[PDB]
């Protein structure tokens, strides 16, 4: 009971040191993410003044990627996109298409088939384990290509700055169905454009998507890693002071138990020796 | 520790009890209103430490959902007093038995 | 710590000085006279101190003012039992404190 | 100082000085209260008229309670405090108007004597630690 | 408190009817004996209650 | 009720009643176990009647030791 | 535990030899004896045992 209390105080005393280290770990590796986030991000824009930036198209098959983290102690990010999958997979469900739900992180399967059961088809984990590269992104684009949709939807969290984190929504139109119909404004919007490829215009896109798919989604699970390491750098912060704040109340109360044990075993003496004496 | 939330009249749900919560004495469907309540709030008062320190944001849905309803309850137990409207302004309210049971 | 106030009561009352009386662990003062309280058969108050704790240290530390004469100024090295600033034996010394100087590592 | 009586019992003065100044006060002030004037009185430090009479009570080998204290330490400041009274129009209509001070320690307003004169008063003024020290001063919680 | 039930006791025993009994603070009950206590010569009792409580 | 023996020093009951009514109530049932049959007494709150004892004990001045209770 | 004991010390002492003592609940011995000693006029050490523990 006055021991509770006293294996209570170490233990939040120790909590309050762990995530004091989890919360310099993850701010040590958000610093050195940081500078990889913005030199991918200089390939994401030349596709999309390219091809665009068409979010609300009327495909008939679409592969949505809502990409999250792994460990699930970062605090609001991973449910966050998933509040956001199911904003898009009812915005664009007005014409009855095909939809397979795609989750990078073991927080983005465990928390997309607790609202999308029956289109979710396939799960990305282990990704931020060693680090992000453009080889691992780009076997990770070739299995949405292994379903041909008419257009795919990344789902990630932008790293503004340690603070904001505006979750985004990424679209990638598939070559000759989709991306140049799309452009079929007044003849065509790519018909400017002199191609200098081998084979035709037809297979110069198709080549081009996937590129532009390998280089989104490999600035989608690069820029979610940094904002899941700045989460973890505040979810820390909010606990090492809730746990430092607790502690307070603890050691507080303790030393009030501690003064109300002398008092209590004395008061027994002295009862006790004046019904002798 | 009710009380400072400004929950009125701050009592206890958990520490409250009564012979005549019975199931052959109250009904079957108070009854079980009544043991149904107590374990939200149960369930919610074991999640309170681990709420305090990671936050809202790590918790289960399964979990989540009842700390939803559970600070949902709690809201609910609380009720303005007709003795107390010299002081705070609200009109109190006679709630019936019936109307606490299905609301619950 | 009557003792030295007594000295320095001296120099405030007839040579009417501004006097500096250092009681080193005024928390010993407390202690002490806790024990002879013990040993005089008193029955102890809370935590275990004397039933006079605040009138052992109001009978010191009152005769430490400003009189029109002079001042005694005192420096008191506070123990803190048990790390606890509610124990009372400082939060009866800390009601006549009128500054702290903490000096850390 | 027109208005004002002071009763002082300072911490150099013998412990049943203390425990009876509060009552020596509060007899000063219903003079007021039965020829029907107004009064205030502020006990400033009732914390410390239950120390001196917890100096009284184990002086006196009577057994004590929570934390020291004698077992009528409630009614030591229950009929201090009741005779701050608002009489009716057929003894006068004066009033008494009392301001008990009680000292906490780390913001534990569930102390014993503080606990006490919870259930004795009527209000309650709790004046914060961290208000006071972010300079919002009256430091009002 | 027992001139209080004695005021209901009859109401119950004698006039034979269902009544009501607020009594506010039944711990001032249990706290005055204890003062009593104190004085009337008795070892103390756990945390300074008076024996017979 | 029929093979029920109850036992009942109620909280009006003297001190000294509560006190003895565990070893009442064991006495009745040892007769059972003496005789060959089963008993199964149950002393609810015995912790009522440590309480019962400790207030008798304190009366008769024998000193107090830890929570007040006599040795 | 004294008689136990004193029957292990007849076989160490007087024939000499390797006896073993199982003492079960060697802290009866401690508490018996603090069952008595506020009766035989001692007044209480710390946590409910007597002075001579």
């Amino acid at each position: 009971s006055n021991q509770a209390v006293k294996q209570r105080i170490r233990a939040i005393k120790n909590i309050g040191k762990i995530t004091k280290a989890m919360k310099m770990v993850a701010a040590s590796k958000m610093k050195n993410a940081q500078i990889a986030v913005e030199q991918s991000r200089g390939l994401v824009d030349p596709f999309v003044r390219l091809f665009g930036d068409f979010p609300a198209v009327n495909s008939n098959k679409s592969v949505v990627v809502a990409v999250t983290s792994d460990k699930g102690l970062c605090g609001g990010l991973n449910s966050n996109i998933t509040k956001y999958t199911r904003a898009t997979l009812a915005t664009t469900e007005s014409e009855g298409k095909d939809v397979v739900v795609v989750s990078i992180g073991d927080k983005g399967r465990s928390q997309l088939t607790r609202i999308e059961s029956q289109r979710y088809q396939l799960a990305i984990a282990d990704t931020y384990k060693v680090r992000v590269t453009f080889g691992q992104a780009s076997l990770i684009v070739e299995e949405l290509i292994k379903h041909n949709p008419q257009s795919y939807q990344i789902l990630f969290n932008k790293f503004r700055s340690a603070i904001s984190f505006k979750p985004t929504v990424a679209t990638i139109l598939s070559p000759d169905l989709l991306e140049k119909q799309l452009e079929d404004v007044t003849g065509n919007s790519l018909d400017a454009y002199d191609i200098e490829a081998s084979h035709e215009r037809s297979d110069v896109l198709r080549d081009l998507t996937e590129f532009h798919l390998g280089v989104t989604l490999y600035n989608a699970m690069l820029e979610n890693n940094c904002s899941e390491h700045a989460s973890r750098m505040s979810a820390m912060e909010n606990s090492t002071k809730s746990a430092g704040e607790m502690l307070g109340k603890l050691t507080l109360d303790y030393n009030r138990k501690r003064q109300a044990t002398i008092t209590t075993e004395l008061i027994e003496i002295i009862a006790g020796a004046s019904a002798l004496m | 520790s009710i009380a400072e939330l400004g929950i009125y009249p701050a009592v206890d749900p958990l520490d409250s009890t009564s012979r005549m919560l019975n199931p052959n004495v109250i009904g079957a469907e108070h009854y079980n209103v009544a043991r149904g309540v107590q374990k939200v709030l149960q369930d919610y008062k074991n999640l309170q430490d681990i709420i305090a320190i990671l936050g809202m944001d790590e918790l289960s849905e399964e979990d989540k959902l009842t700390v939803a309803r559970a600070r949902k309850i709690q809201r609910f137990l609380s009720q303005p007093f007709q003795v107390a409207e010299v002081f705070t302004g609200t009109p109190g309210k006679y709630v019936d038995l019936a109307d606490t049971i299905s609301g619950f | 710590a009557l003792t030295g106030l007594t000295v320095a009561e001296y120099f405030r009352d007839i040579e009417g000085q501004d006097v500096l009386l250092f009681v080193d662990n005024i928390f010993r003062f407390t202690q002490a006279n806790s024990e002879v309280s013990a040993l005089l058969g008193r029955i102890p108050s809370a935590v275990g101190y004397q039933p006079t704790l605040a009138t052992d240290l109001g009978g010191l530390q009152e005769r430490i003012t400003t009189t029109t004469k002079g001042s005694i100024t005192s420096v008191q090295a506070v123990y803190v039992p048990a790390d606890d600033l509610t124990d009372p034996a400082p939060a009866t010394t800390f009601a006549h404190l009128d500054a702290t100087t903490v000096l850390s590592r | 100082m027109r208005y004002t009586i002071m009763v002082s019992a300072t911490a150099s003065d013998a412990a049943p000085l203390q425990f009876l100044a509060p009552y020596s006060g509060c007899a000063m002030a219903e003079y007021f209260r039965d020829t029907g004037k107004h009064g205030l009185i502020i006990y400033d430090d009732l914390s410390k008229q239950s120390v001196a009479y917890r100096q009284m009570s184990l002086l006196l080998r009577r057994p004590p309670g929570r934390e020291a204290f004698p077992g009528d330490v409630f009614y030591l400041h229950s009929r201090l405090l009741e005779r701050a009274a608002k009489l009716s129009k057929e003894l006068g209509g004066g009033s008494l108007t009392a301001f008990p001070v009680i000292e906490t320690q780390a913001g534990d307003v569930s102390a014993y004597i503080a606990t006490n004169v919870i259930s004795i008063t009527d209000g309650q003024i709790f004046l914060e630690t961290e208000l006071f020290y972010k300079g919002i001063r009256p430091a009002l919680n």
